[PDB]
């Protein structure tokens, strides 16, 4: 309800952060700050205070500069990656930040990419659904569907979170296509990460 | 010391009504009003409506103002939610918390400290009720591992599980986030990562359970 | 007495000092010890609380033992508190700093109060209180100024600091407050004082402690902005409180200025209402706070006429009753806050016409005594 700037940031266990948000023009009044890890209700991380006491140094320290209001994390203790939100207060209402995602840096990893054939029951259901995938790679920006040698429209991505212990993203590709247009070789090609993009094929 | 408790959530009709409860216990030192907050899946954190303990005012978000009403009883500390006329973006996670506000006088100088301090757990409300079972395809694996993996399609709504081995198998398994298809209908696929010499030495079972149409099933994953 | 009453004001404004100084460190405590918000409301609490059931008992003690030995004690207390505090890393030990402060302040100000009408000449008590008063505003407001200032090292150098200010004041009240030359009980003098101080406080802490939410939510205040209206406003009071409280006490009396001064806080509340402009807001800002500057030490004056010979008794109820009010104050008036913004300038206008209706029904019960 609010722009906040990282939308999502990456940094490395002891690095300083600072979360931008950008608050009402109508309202000068102090920003409360809250943390959310996965799967969990949100935290109060931080109150709003009285606008005469802002900027005293600590772990998580708040600040207003001019009409926005800025978050800093000193210290990056490993368990404070999570999203963070910025709440304003008015008369009645109350609207929240769009909220910024802190993730764990690391070395960059490759990804294991596996093409899948449509199963004999897909086959009988009257759609063939192809899937390729990437395995444990840290870098989440990747990149394609080849027929006999390019479409788009007709594929959906799916990426998962950060893991736990290991920080690295899990994606799926899938391409649907009709029992006309599938009997009709296929390869999906991944540019990442990798010196050159890597191309998995069946047929 | 105060603790927040959600309940009334489940499945809805696209068009009915449905309420939710927050129990409420504790006291502070504090100025207390009592909010709901929802979350949909994958998006931020939506305000939605306010209540105050002491001569109750409600407070309403635009994109919620008339559909729904937000109220309290003190005999048992509970506040209230109703909320007609559910539309397809009503379909969150929703928590109660609750708004303090701390005063310290000192002359025209002093501090206040307000935020929500304390969240309930939350409740899931799906308002789509166009429920229709999943589709189950393996992925036949066939170097040093492999992957296999299952594939749920034309599912809805979005609460399904997927698990192997009943839960035993918990390394190396990922499960990508539910996905939107051109037909209105959800799709995902869960893939798990084993090494190519024990391929055979043990089959792999996939169980994939989805709540709201109670289907259970179990697919078993062979190589080609 | 220019160096007896010189201590009693240090005393009195390091007691108000320290009552300040935790306000810019309290988030970084909390973060830091990993506190709930129960726990900020019960430090919060605590103070008032101790304050509260302490000031009569250590004004009585004050009249029977001394009033040198208890504002001595009240000054050893105060810097084992603080320096509790400073060292603190537990809420228990954060609680107990909390409670053996108020009960430091509940020491101290009545000792102090009473003392500083003991040896003042009778045509000088006046103007004696109204410079107490000038201390007390001053000492809240350089609390949290150097408690934010010196938190730029550490969020616990603050306590440090002021438990050696105690323990200096300690020395200096031994060294040079002089020792006692030699040596009512009726609860119908003290009704209409404690009933007024309370009534007041707590109708003025709700105006004052959100006036800087006020002020931010109708105007759009910046905190510049409420600095240089809380500074006018301040500065316009002490000038009135150093310079014109006498004077005004010589023509008039106790109770008619404290009636008059009531009027004109409702006309320059009410004033403030109907005001939604920047730099109106600012100049009545400026001025809103001048009756209530001076209600203050006048209250303080008739405390001590009121009574004989327990001048420490007097200084413990209003001690007492004026911190109930302003721990009160603050928290119903958020409550009436949250629902229209109005609200607390609402109950300093009531409160300030209950006081005009108090003082005027204790005037004709006066004249129908003579």
């Amino acid at each position: 309800q609010m722009t906040q700037s990282p939308s999502s940031l990456s940094a490395s266990v002891g690095d300083r952060v600072t979360i931008t948000c950008r608050a009402s023009q109508s309202v000068s009044s102090a920003v409360a700050w809250y943390q959310q890890k996965p799967g969990k209700a949100p935290k109060l991380l931080i109150y709003s205070a009285s606008s005469l006491y802002s900027g005293v140094p600590s772990r998580f320290s708040g600040s207003r500069s001019g009409t926005d209001f800025t978050l800093t994390i000193s210290s990056l203790q490993p368990e404070d990656f999570a999203t963070y939100y910025c709440q304003q207060s008015s008369s009645s209402l109350i609207t929240f930040g769009q909220g910024t995602k802190v993730e764990i840096k690391r070395t960059v990893a490759a990804p294991s990419v596996f093409i899948f054939p449509p199963s004999d029951s897909q086959l009988k259901s009257g759609t063939a659904s192809v899937v390729c995938l990437l395995n444990n790679f840290y870098p989440r920006e990747a990149k394609q569907w080849k027929v006999d040698n390019l479409q788009s429209g007709n594929s959906q991505e799916s990426v998962t979170e950060q893991d736990s212990k290991d920080s690295t993203y899990s994606l799926s590709s899938t391409l649907t296509l009709s029992k006309a247009d599938y009997e009709k070789v296929y390869a999906c090609e991944v540019t990442h990460g990798l010196s050159s993009p890597v191309t998995k094929s069946f047929n | 010391e105060v603790q927040l408790v959600e309940s009334g959530g489940g499945l809805v009709q696209p068009g009915g009504s449905l309420r939710l409860s927050c129990a409420a216990s504790g006291f502070t030192f504090s100025s207390s009003s009592i909010h709901w907050v929802r979350q949909a899946p994958g998006k931020g954190l939506e305000w939605v409506a306010s209540i105050s303990s002491s001569s109750g005012s409600t407070s309403y978000a635009d994109s919620v103002k008339g559909r729904f009403t937000i109220s309290a009883d003190t005999s048992k500390n509970t506040a209230y939610l109703q909320m007609n006329s559910l539309r397809a973006e009503d379909t969150a996670v929703y928590y109660c918390a609750r708004y303090s506000r701390y005063y310290y006088y000192a002359w025209r100088v002093g501090g206040y400290w307000g935020g929500l301090d304390y969240w309930g757990q939350g409740t899931l409300v799906t308002v789509f009720n166009q429920i229709k079972g999943p589709s189950v395809f393996p992925l036949a694996p066939s170097g040093g591992t492999a992957a296999l993996g299952c594939l749920v399609k034309d599912y809805f709504p979005e609460p399904v599980t997927v698990s192997w081995n009943s839960g035993a198998l918990t390394s190396g398994v990922h499960t990508f986030p539910a996905v939107l298809q051109s037909s209105g209908l959800y799709s995902l696929s869960s893939v798990v990562t084993v090494p190519s010499s024990s391929l055979g030495t043990q089959t792999y079972i996939c169980n994939v359970n989805h709540k709201p149409s109670n289907t259970k099933v179990d697919k078993k994953v062979e190589p080609k | 007495m220019n160096k007896q009453i010189f201590v009693l004001y240090f005393n009195i404004f390091l007691i108000f000092l320290g009552i300040g100084l935790v306000i810019p460190v309290l988030p970084v405590y909390l973060k830091d010890l990993g506190l709930t918000g129960s726990d900020l409301g019960l430090l919060v609490a605590a103070f008032a609380l101790s304050q509260m059931i302490i000031s009569p008992f250590g004004g009585t003690l004050a009249d029977k033992l001394g009033k040198k030995l208890i504002i001595c004690i009240g000054l050893i207390l105060f810097s084992v508190s603080e320096f509790m505090f400073a060292v603190g890393h537990n809420f228990s030990v954060l609680m107990l700093s909390r409670v053996i402060g108020g009960m430091s302040a509940g020491m101290v100000m009545p000792g102090v109060t009473g003392l500083i009408a003991d040896i003042s000449p009778s045509h000088q008590k006046a103007k004696n209180f109204g410079y107490m008063s000038a201390i007390i505003n001053s000492g809240f407001i350089l609390g949290p100024g150097i408690g934010g200032f010196m938190a730029e090292v550490s969020h616990r150098m603050p306590f440090y600091f002021a438990g050696a200010l105690g323990i200096l004041a300690f020395i200096m009240s031994i060294v040079l407050i002089h020792d006692p030359k030699k040596s009512k009980i009726n609860w119908k003098v003290f009704i209409t004082p404690v009933i007024l101080t309370l009534v007041l406080s707590f109708g003025l802490s709700a105006f004052e402690t959100l006036y800087s939410l006020y002020t931010a939510d109708k105007v759009n205040y910046s905190p510049k902005d409420i600095s240089i209206a809380i500074t006018g406003g301040g500065i316009f009071g002490a000038l009135f409180q150093i310079y014109f409280f006498d004077k005004f006490m010589k023509y008039f009396s106790e109770l008619t200025f404290i009636a008059w001064s009531l009027l004109y806080s409702v006309v320059v509340l009410i004033l403030l209402v109907f005001a939604n402009d920047y730099w109106s807001i600012m100049l009545i800002s400026f001025v809103v706070f001048i009756g209530f500057d001076m209600i203050r030490p006048a209250i303080t004056n008739y405390f001590s006429n009121i009574a004989g010979e327990r001048q420490g008794f007097a200084g413990g109820l209003n001690s007492t009753f004026t911190s109930m009010g302003n721990f009160i104050g603050p928290l119903i008036a958020g409550a009436l806050f949250d629902v229209h913004i109005e609200a607390p300038i609402y109950m300093a206008i009531g409160v300030s016409l209950a006081g005009v209706v108090i003082v005027l029904i204790e005037k004709q019960h006066r004249a129908a005594a003579a």
